């Protein structure tokens, strides 16, 4: 049966709430039928004011509140309406949540989930389109995941709620209404995706292509165009930004001898910069028949005009182009 | 024959109106409860509000047509504010607000064309389609800011420049009741008070004692449905800051129509006729149609200017696109 | 012979004292202006304050010796606060403050040894030397937070857990007058009030109407140099939150010595003798010397535990050091 | 004559203030004789309350104030006491300052300088030791510089004040009291370092070593140890994090065939990850006789204990080790 990414996250939170009374959800409009991007729809009706909690527009404050409640032993899901807005609360995420178990010598855990859409949307311009994967992924003490499809999002949100540390879940607003066929094993309330493990979405022999979030589907579309020419791409869905699954990536490159990384966020000091650096530092460097290359968003604040916006995010054609450049074809 | 001015007309030149008294916070004496309207000003305010009103209805049409994308925040119903405010200040004064800015872009001097064309994302928009609904700038108008609450410390900093520059200009810093709990707003109140900044902090309250939230900073609560009330409160507030007394809060209450209120005032006191006002309406409609036609016919900006205007006053340089083979020229 | 209790003594068992009346904000009736002190409690408070005092003087000695590095914020002179506060609450209640936390770590139950040894950065510190002066945790004590103002929303969130958990516990959330302009503090006031959180927001005012800054939240201003005044204000404030009335602000004024004030009270009312109190002093000094000797003799933590405790409840893993060849084991 | 890094920055601000009435300085304790890290000492006495302005502890607020004043045409130097504290104000830096000239279509410039110490200090623990070079460097619309010595700091602070866009100057608290011999050309009120250009601090033939801020001196010390063994390191002082001078780096690697990057900040998605990625993407990849490697801080929140702290930042020995590993010696 088909389930939208939005509905998968909602299943995951519903189940995690039902399963543990210490789990609660808080953020702007989470209790309202419409309702941010409608991801929490129905939850308030089922769980009430105690557990589904609308906040004022006070990001630093309600994120700090969420962190203290986790310190006190509760298990908050803190929704940022978009991650752009997390910047107002970022010291709470980094200095109060991430660093605390370490600084306390293992005494004070912080079982908090920060979630909400990250990166590009459609026509919302420069202040509402920023990708925070590299920023968060840089930080010791955080875990950072970036689901692409319905399975990714249900299983990572469930793992995130069960983790006993600060997990940043970077969702995607364009992905919410996208339907995917949902296997019985994903339907189960038992379904978890381990944090720190990539998924090979498509097996291949000629090139390793690694992505996260929505560009993953663009990577799969590029692959289908490419096989018609006898080029087999191995497509890897990172899932986790920190700790990323580099061994899965290296194994693949040792088989295919080529690598393109694909991301939506800005290129410099971005996710592909790390993957590239690790490839060059580890065992897979000697298996490269060509340098690795990066597909990214354009290195601009996001423009509004549609044509400009379309050309500020990686397209299937940009991926194919990069891949042919690397295979020299 | 020349013995009477060609512009001589049939009407009263001015009339005196009662305006609602403002609730006061830490002020002994508020704005006056009467004001004089001139025929000329009334016709001006009436045309301006009516233009904002038709512009915003038009924007909504285009938005429903999917020609405008992303956000499209409208100020229809609130025209007594942007027009009232404009009427109590000088062009050399400064104004910033959040994203519900189409009206202020107009009252601060951008044409309906530039405003709609930015909304529809075309090269003739006031930012060549780079910004869309939320980010429009104009002369001593500083947006058009999409992060709720962020504009209030910006406003206080523009006011610090006013004080720094010594030219007796003031800054009007607007925020909505939705943002009134932002902590950076209270940071700005405190620094504004400490430094006696000429900052009029304005809460646009759409429909909770906001004018008192500056605590030590004095406040007034104003009828934001009455252009004359807004005009006098503004004059009072601006004159307050200009005297060196520091910041002040103004809560504008909105929810009866502000255009109709002015219309009835003008007709009943014979400042203008029903017919004059209808002809203004007719001209306003033409202005909005020409603007909407241009906004929808105008082409998108060209792809080769994608990377333009990253930095001011720099040599040109290249920015990377979605891969290293895509390079965009950036020119200041 | 057994006919009289072995613990029978020569003194009064209790005395009634006058404590300064609190200025009130939005409260009809404040804490009482008299209180009863028992001999047993007085001796307890006297020993606790005296231990904090000698611990902080000792820390300062070690700091001047460069044995403590980085920050070393002291609370000497403020012992009526951490001890007074401890005295008005239960061990199952919760407390958080910023970096001036050595006293609260003690009153919340950490030994002088663990406290000094963390300061000198040794494996016997309460965090094995990972945190130093600013980051110490204890039972229902949440630091020990180095970013000014950041602890106040933390505190409000601990209070939300109190309310959520249903066990009538309250949270005391302390901040210094230096932080009283942090915007996230006003964000926390507003959410605390809206949700009726059992949060006692406490401003430690060292030497500006702070207890009124919660506006809608009621306040009291308290003499933070008088342990009895602090104790009663706290009891009143805690009972206020426990009744479901929501948050409250307490401003503790500090600058006459709080230990001397208690001492004179105890001697003049014959709750204790000069000699008993001197013997406590002697014992306190021994406790602080043993602790200082241990703190300076104790070794640094071992390099191989550098990467331990990044994550809770995880399998072990490896963290990278200054190059890819340096690998640290991380164990929860 | 010798001048401390602290004194060089202070010369630069003094001169830029004298030269333009629209320049002012604001931040916590900037007007007080002692006085953050004493970098602004003497300025208030010379320039008064109007121009040297103490703020309350209100980071988001006073950074927003500084940005609005720049929008209005003034030229603020906004001091963060440390960059750790910039996290409270980060939305102002990114969304109000960086993105504004672009979103406005070239209408609204933002001539603001954010400055203050960044990265590791001595014993101040995890909340006070964070390096923000990669974070800021990631952002379109910002310039980001990271001086090492007295010359770097005077010349970059002067260039920063003269730039008409948001420039983040990431200083170093350990470097402030370090004295360097100050050439006559640096003494001059005319002295500028162009933003976007690296400096070769030491010429060499066997290995390219690239660093920024204080580790640069560690790189020069490693080089001196190394030449005694016939290994000549070319040491490159980045100076600018964004836009970094990659052509200077590539030219060097095409000559030496080897590269080590050295930074203080966390390794993942850090500065060296970008340099590595660019090397692999450009013309210098084919000139590599060995993969490039990264020296960084340890991937932890900064611990307090001295031994732990010492082993959480790159040391001269860690640099030498990395270099020998790359040259296989
Ligand atoms: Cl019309
Ligand atoms: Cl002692
Ligand atoms: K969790
Ligand atoms: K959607
Ligand atoms: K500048
Ligand atoms: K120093």
């Amino acid at each position: 049966l088909q389930v939208t990414v939005r509905d998968a996250i909602n299943q995951g939170m519903d189940e995690e709430l039902e399963r543990d009374e210490k789990v609660f959800l808080l953020g702007e409009e989470v209790a309202q039928y419409d309702g941010a991007y409608k991801v929490s729809r129905g939850l308030w009706k089922k769980y009430g004011d105690k557990r589904i909690i609308d906040t004022p527009i006070s990001e630093m404050g309600f994120a700090g509140i969420a962190v203290g409640a986790a310190m006190a032993g509760l298990r908050p899901i803190c929704e940022f309406m978009t991650f752009n807005f997390s910047m107002q609360a970022i010291d709470q995420v980094i200095n109060s949540a991430a660093k605390t178990y370490y600084m306390s010598g293992g005494l004070q855990p912080v079982p908090i989930v920060f979630r909400g859409p990250n990166g590009a949307s459609a026509g919302v311009a420069a202040q509402h389109s920023q990708c925070f994967a590299a920023w968060y992924g840089h930080c010791p003490g955080l875990k950072v995941v970036s689901p692409w499809n319905s399975e990714d999002a249900k299983g990572l949100i469930k793992s995130a709620i069960r983790d006993n540390n600060p997990v940043v879940v970077l969702e995607n607003e364009l992905m919410y209404g996208v339907p995917f066929e949902f296997p019985p094993e994903a339907q189960s309330k038992d379904f978890l995706i381990p944090i720190g493990k990539a998924k090979i979405e498509r097996q291949g022999t000629h090139i390793t292509v690694v992505s996260h979030s929505r560009p993953v589907g663009h990577c799969l579309e590029a692959a289908a165009v490419l096989s018609k020419e006898g080029v087999e791409c191995e497509v890897i869905n990172m899932r986790t930004i920190r700790p990323m699954d580099m061994e899965t990536i290296e194994a693949s490159v040792m088989k295919t001898n080529h690598l393109v990384t694909v991301e939506g966020g800005w290129p410099q000091f971005g996710v592909g910069a790390e993957i590239c650096a690790r490839i060059m530092e580890g065992p897979a460097f000697n298996f490269l028949d060509a340098p690795a290359v990066r597909v990214t968003g354009a290195d601009v604040p996001m423009p509004y005009a549609k044509i400009l916006e379309d050309n500020s995010i990686p397209q299937v054609k940009d991926i194919i182009f990069a891949i042919k450049k690397t295979l020299n074809i | 024959s020349g013995l009477v001015p060609r512009g001589s007309h049939m009407f009263a030149n001015d009339a005196t109106f009662e305006i609602k008294k403002c609730d006061l916070h830490r002020l002994e004496e508020g704005p006056p409860v009467t004001t004089v309207l001139t025929r000329e000003d009334g016709l001006k305010y009436y045309r301006m509000m009516q233009t904002v009103r038709r512009m915003e209805l038009k924007a909504d049409q285009l938005y429903k047509q999917k020609i405008i994308r992303g956000f499209c925040h409208l100020c229809d119903g609130q025209e007594a504010c942007c027009v009232g405010l404009e009427a109590g200040i000088n062009p050399t004064d400064h104004l910033i607000t959040a994203f519900r800015a189409h009206g202020f872009t107009f009252t601060r001097g951008l044409s309906v064309r530039e405003i709609l064309a930015e909304l529809t994302g075309r090269k003739g928009g006031c930012a060549k389609g780079k910004g869309g609904s939320m980010h429009m700038y104009a002369k001593n108008f500083y947006g058009g800011n999409g992060i709720v609450g962020a504009q209030v410390p910006l406003g206080a900093g523009i006011a610090l420049a006013c004080k720094y520059n010594g030219k007796d200009e003031v800054c009007l810093t607007l925020y909505g009741d939705g943002a009134a709990n932002q902590g950076q707003i209270f940071e700005a109140y405190n620094m504004a008070a400490l430094w006696k900044l000429p900052c009029i902090f304005i809460c646009e309250n759409n429909r909770t004692d906001y004018y008192k939230r500056g605590d030590f900073i004095p406040g007034l609560r104003v009828d934001g449905m009455d252009i004359l009330c807004v005009r006098e409160a503004t004059r009072f507030a601006a004159a307050y800051c200009r005297s060196g007394k520091g910041p002040i809060l103004m809560e504008l209450q909105t929810y009866s129509d502000p255009i109709m209120l002015l219309k009835d005032r003008m007709v009943n006191s014979n400042l203008a006729s029903v017919e004059e006002l209808k002809e203004i309406d007719v001209e306003v409609r033409k202005e909005i149609e020409d603007a909407a036609q241009f906004a929808t016919a105008d082409p998108e900006p060209p792809l080769e200017e994608l990377g333009y205007h990253i930095y001011s006053s720099d040599p040109p340089f290249e920015v990377r696109g979605a891969n290293q083979w895509i390079k965009f020229k950036s020119v200041s």
